[PDB]
């Protein structure tokens, strides 16, 4: 049964994690400028981090991996209970202090090794 | 393999320029005290604490002023602002109704010997049926007769409509920065000694510039931005006198500008709502208004220019002073603003010396008026209410503009003297360092190698 | 160390070409009407060349190749001086009358045959 | 020869598939707020269907194949002289009826289970 | 078509003030005809015979 927009946000990470299409089947769904304003804004916010998923070497793909390990100062939990008995909103502010170093460290990993590697594995 | 194949890079710097509109973003404070309502700067996405600003390396450009369209941006949008500020607030057209009347008494008794003319009329009150005695006054650079107590009336009611200012916005400039949309740049380059055009060996790119605090004034720029160690000179065409002269200097110096006589005001209703303020009465002596400048910095700063003016007109020729012309008194006087009034300096006391190559205060009279056809328009004006209570206002003295003479070849020691009577070249002279540029990201280059199927 | 936007825009190839993240960072960061006209703008400029990248066969991919050889009536310098003693803003002046061969020729070559020979290849 | 914008649209299929780069070619080429109001429009329709066809599994690829067969209760005509005797306009019109059952199941079928086999096949 | 106006004018201006210039009729110097247009007789004969048709 498609439970809908929102929908598992109080469940746990596999249920959630599963269904992901629909938060991006809702996500683009006098008084003329305020509304004018309103779907110039909608289209700043879907437009920003579209190319910022897309230089990450994801660009159309919902879920994907990459190459950088994990540094274990983040975290110590190790496998199990962070997909058994958390929520993404009690995730999300556990590690808010880490994602200006994840972000940078992400993108070069990839996209300037992997293509600079790929310019000399298609090279010969 | 020998053969080599095209491959497509994507952001790479490159740049051709072109020309867009801007926008304005600046504030710390200023919107939390505000004085309730200041001459428009209300929303405007206040600024960023940390700006940013990148050095270059390897980079050449020409760089050309006198052909900005920044400038003219800076132009068209301030007079959009004015009026849009002025606007709302109330009209006034039945003022300019017939008057007699002769000067105020005690004006005779003073260095002031001039123009009060303590004056009335009658005006119509808020019912319809109904008039009204009043008694003010005006001074007269506000009102002219026309050709018995030979009748009076307001200076250019013959030619457009007046509106008084409204009663709690400020005049005062706020620093403004001026900030380029995405997908471009702006240029500036960091040399000390800078001529004006040509190239410029270091330059660097921020997306948004420094303040520009927009004052109104002529004949000498106040509270703009002070240059490096070194005085400059700057036009089109020296030898030859259409345009207009440009000095900027790096020495500050002092001016003090007061209004001793705090005269009172009194405030009639015209109806329905028309709070209408005019002048009352005056209690006390009588000194007109003045101005004060440190004597022997200004004779140094004086001695400090005519050394760099000399470079451009040979070596043994004689530098003249002279006062202004005449014509209209708006490129005569220095006019500015001054805590909600605008004063007329006569200046004389300044360009009045002879040049020869081999603790006193001077006391310059000033003038005030309460009608202003600003921005070289005709078709409104505005009038201004006299404010309570003592003003008193130090600004830093920075940036004269001059004009030639007529004359003969290189051999009858030329002269100057001020004028001017423009705006735009006092933005001119403070956005000479800046252009706007558009990026590039799209190239394409041939590689070595070949692509995978 | 990070050289910063529009950085190595001075240097040459290699210096310049290894570093090329910070442009796309940097690309999307009465009073209203003139702001909302440079938003609109901005996101127009952005919006018009990313789908003619995309439509190269290129999505997201920063630096990618091609199939198309060179035609040798374009230049005639040949590998090593090129990405060794020259700028961009050298480069792009000096190719300036042929990008419109150059365009139109690129994306047929790919994007007709390699995507019909990907429908019989894919077919079998 | 290029036939140009909407050229083949009363041929036939094959004539028609053929040439289809330059519909996205010509898709993006007091009276400001009304022209304002255009550009708004044209950015909104093309961003729309733009990530429609992204979640798909396609992201820039004009033409791209996919996993899920076809129900014969939709049409019965074979292979054939569907495509070779009929145009677009008729095809459009004789399978409308249809295309809600078709664009949900058409998007689980990949990018629920060729994500999730992705993140089993690439696991081990 | 051609029509014509044959007494042209000379014109007074007024102001109502302040600041509104006020335009209206002067005096007639000359002879007097009155506004009207020609017009070809037998092609539009010939365009009427034809739109009857
Ligand atoms: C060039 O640069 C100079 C340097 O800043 C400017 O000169 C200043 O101009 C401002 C604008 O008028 C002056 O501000 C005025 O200050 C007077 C003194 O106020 C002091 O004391 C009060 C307590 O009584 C404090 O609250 C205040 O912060 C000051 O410390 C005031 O009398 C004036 O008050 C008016 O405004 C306020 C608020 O709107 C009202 O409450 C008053 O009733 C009155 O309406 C005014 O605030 C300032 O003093 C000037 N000097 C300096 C050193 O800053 C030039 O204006 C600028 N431009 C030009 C063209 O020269
Ligand atoms: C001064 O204004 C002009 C316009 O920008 C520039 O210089 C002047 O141009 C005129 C017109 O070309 C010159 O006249 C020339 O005279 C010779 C006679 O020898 C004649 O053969 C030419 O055909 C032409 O008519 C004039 O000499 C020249 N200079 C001046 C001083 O007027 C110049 O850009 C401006 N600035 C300066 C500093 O001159
Ligand atoms: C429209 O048709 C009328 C005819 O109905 C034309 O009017 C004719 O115009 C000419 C030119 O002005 C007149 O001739 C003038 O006569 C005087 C007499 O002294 C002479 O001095 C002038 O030099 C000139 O020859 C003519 O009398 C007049 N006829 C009539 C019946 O009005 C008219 O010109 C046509 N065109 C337009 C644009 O009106
Ligand atoms: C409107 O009033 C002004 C008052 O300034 C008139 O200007 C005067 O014009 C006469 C014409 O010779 C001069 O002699 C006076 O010297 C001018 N006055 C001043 C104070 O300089 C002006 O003519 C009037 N009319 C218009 C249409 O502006
Ligand atoms: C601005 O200053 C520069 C710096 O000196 C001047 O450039 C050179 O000046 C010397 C002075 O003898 C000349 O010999 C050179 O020919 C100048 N270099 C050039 C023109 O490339 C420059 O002339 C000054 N420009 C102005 C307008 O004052
Ligand atoms: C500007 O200079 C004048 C001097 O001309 C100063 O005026 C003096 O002020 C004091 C203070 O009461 C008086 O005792 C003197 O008699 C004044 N001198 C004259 C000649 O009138 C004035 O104070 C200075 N400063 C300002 C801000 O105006
Ligand atoms: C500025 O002050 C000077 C100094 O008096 C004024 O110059 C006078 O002008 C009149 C009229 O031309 C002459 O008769 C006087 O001889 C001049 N005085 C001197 C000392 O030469 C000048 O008019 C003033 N300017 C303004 C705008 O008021
Ligand atoms: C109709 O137009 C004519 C144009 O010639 C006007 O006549 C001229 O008016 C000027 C005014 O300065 C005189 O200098 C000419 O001598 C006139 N030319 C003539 C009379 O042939 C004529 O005034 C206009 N009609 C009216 C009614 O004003
Ligand atoms: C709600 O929480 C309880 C807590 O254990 C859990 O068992 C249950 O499955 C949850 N239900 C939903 C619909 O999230
Ligand atoms: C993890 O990060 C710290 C800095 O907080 C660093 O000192 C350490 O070397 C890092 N470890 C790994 C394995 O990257
Ligand atoms: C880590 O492994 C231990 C094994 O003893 C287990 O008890 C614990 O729950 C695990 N932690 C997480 C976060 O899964
Ligand atoms: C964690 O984030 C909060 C957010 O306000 C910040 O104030 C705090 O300093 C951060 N702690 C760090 C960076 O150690
Ligand atoms: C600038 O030019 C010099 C001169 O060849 C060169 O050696 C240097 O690498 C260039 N780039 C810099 C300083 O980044
Ligand atoms: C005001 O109106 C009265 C009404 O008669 C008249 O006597 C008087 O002279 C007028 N005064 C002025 C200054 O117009
Ligand atoms: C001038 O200022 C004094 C300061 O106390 C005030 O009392 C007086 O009313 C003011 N006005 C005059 C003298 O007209
Ligand atoms: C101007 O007034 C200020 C006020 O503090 C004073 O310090 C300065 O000396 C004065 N300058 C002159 C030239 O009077
Ligand atoms: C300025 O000072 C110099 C001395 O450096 C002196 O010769 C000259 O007369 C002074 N001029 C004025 C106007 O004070
Ligand atoms: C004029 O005087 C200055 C002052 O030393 C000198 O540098 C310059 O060379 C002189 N001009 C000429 C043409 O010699
Ligand atoms: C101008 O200079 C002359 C000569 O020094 C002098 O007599 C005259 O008083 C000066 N005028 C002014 C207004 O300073
Ligand atoms: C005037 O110049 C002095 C010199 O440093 C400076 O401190 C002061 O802030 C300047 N005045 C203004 C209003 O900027
Ligand atoms: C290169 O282009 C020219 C047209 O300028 C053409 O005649 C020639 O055949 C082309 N060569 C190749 C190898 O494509
Ligand atoms: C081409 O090869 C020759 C080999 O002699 C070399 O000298 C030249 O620099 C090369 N040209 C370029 C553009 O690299
Ligand atoms: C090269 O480009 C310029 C750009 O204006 C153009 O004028 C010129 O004709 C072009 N040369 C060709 C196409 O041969
Ligand atoms: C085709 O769709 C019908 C519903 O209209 C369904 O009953 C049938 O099972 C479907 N067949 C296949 C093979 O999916
Ligand atoms: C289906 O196959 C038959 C074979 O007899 C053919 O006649 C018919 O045209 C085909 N239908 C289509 C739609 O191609
Ligand atoms: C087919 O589509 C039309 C469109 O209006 C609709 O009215 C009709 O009911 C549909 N038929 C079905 C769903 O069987
Ligand atoms: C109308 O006037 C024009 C003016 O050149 C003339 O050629 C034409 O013959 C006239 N037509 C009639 C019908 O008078
Ligand atoms: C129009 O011309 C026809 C000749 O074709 C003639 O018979 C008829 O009487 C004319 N009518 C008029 C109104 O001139």
């Amino acid at each position: 049964v498609s439970l809908g927009f929102l929908g598992a946000a109080g469940s746990t990470m596999g249920a959630a994690s599963m269904t992901l299409t629909v938060q991006a089947r809702n996500l683009l769904s006098h008084w003329g400028i305020k509304q004018l304003q309103a779907r110039v804004l909608a289209v700043e916010h879907y437009l920003r981090d579209q190319q910022l998923l897309g230089i990450w070497g994801c660009s159309g793909k919902l879920i994907c991996c990459t190459n950088v390990p994990w540094n274990s100062s983040w975290s110590n939990r190790n496998l199990s209970e962070i997909w058994d008995n958390m929520t993404w909103l009690q995730w999300d502010k556990e590690i808010s202090n880490y994602t200006q170093i994840i972000y940078g460290l992400l993108e070069e990993s990839q996209n300037q090794q992997e293509k600079n590697e790929q310019d000399l594995l298609a090279l010969d | 393999a020998e053969n080599l194949w095209v491959t497509v890079y994507y952001g790479v710097p490159v740049w051709k320029d072109a020309e867009t509109t801007l926008f304005c973003a600046s504030d710390a404070k200023a919107y939390e005290t505000e004085k309730h309502n200041v001459w428009a700067t209300h929303a405007c996405v206040p600024t960023d604490p940390n700006p940013q600003e990148i050095h270059l390396e390897n980079v050449t450009e020409e760089f050309n002023m006198w052909k900005n369209n920044m400038v003219e941006q800076m132009h068209e949008d301030i007079i959009s602002l004015w009026d849009q500020s002025l606007k709302p607030c109330v009209k006034l057209t039945p003022l300019c109704v017939t008057l007699q009347c002769t000067n105020y008494a005690p004006n005779l008794l003073s260095n002031m010997r001039g123009e009060l003319k303590q004056c009335s009329f009658n005006m119509t009150t808020e019912l319809r049926d109904k008039k009204q005695k009043v008694y003010s006054l005006f001074y007269r650079l506000d009102v002219v007769q026309i050709n018995s107590n030979k009748e009076y009336r307001l200076i250019n009611c013959n030619t457009s409509a007046i509106t008084q200012a409204c009663p709690k916005v400020s005049f005062e400039p706020i620093p403004i920065h001026y900030c380029a949309p995405a997908g471009f740049a702006i240029l500036k380059c960091k040399d000390k000694k800078f001529n004006g055009t040509g190239p410029c060996p270091s330059v660097s790119t921020v997306q948004c510039t420094h303040g520009i605090k927009p004052v109104v004034s002529t004949q000498l720029l106040l509270n703009g931005s002070l240059a490096e160690e070194e005085v400059i000179i700057r036009s089109e065409n020296i030898t030859n006198n259409a345009k207009n002269i440009l000095v900027q200097l790096n020495t500050p110096v002092q001016i003090n500008c007061t209004r001793p006589n705090n005269n009172t005001v009194k405030s009639i209703r015209i109806g329905p709502g028309q709070a209408f303020y005019y002048f009352g009465d005056i209690i006390g002596d009588i000194r007109m208004a003045h101005c004060n400048v440190s004597k022997a910095t200004w004779n140094e700063t004086l001695g400090k220019v005519v050394k760099q003016l000399r470079k451009h007109f040979g070596n043994n020729t004689i530098i003249r002073f002279a006062q202004s012309s005449g014509g209209d008194l708006e490129v005569t006087t220095h006019s500015f603003n001054c805590g909600g009034e605008f004063f007329y300096c006569n200046t004389s006391g300044l360009f009045n010396s002879t040049w020869i190559s081999n603790n006193d205060s001077i006391v310059l009279p000033c003038r005030i008026k309460q009608i202003i056809n600003m921005w070289q328009r005709i078709g409104q004006a505005m009038y201004a209410p006299p404010i309570q209570g003592v003003i008193r206002c130090v600004s830093n003295i920075t940036g004269l503009i001059l004009t030639r003479d007529g004359g003969s070849t290189n051999s009858t020691t030329e002269t100057f003297r001020p004028g001017g009577g423009d705006m735009r070249d006092n933005w001119r002279s403070e956005l000479y360092k800046y252009k706007v540029v558009k990026i590039e990201p799209l190239g394409v280059a041939p590689t070595r190698c070949k692509r995978r199927v």
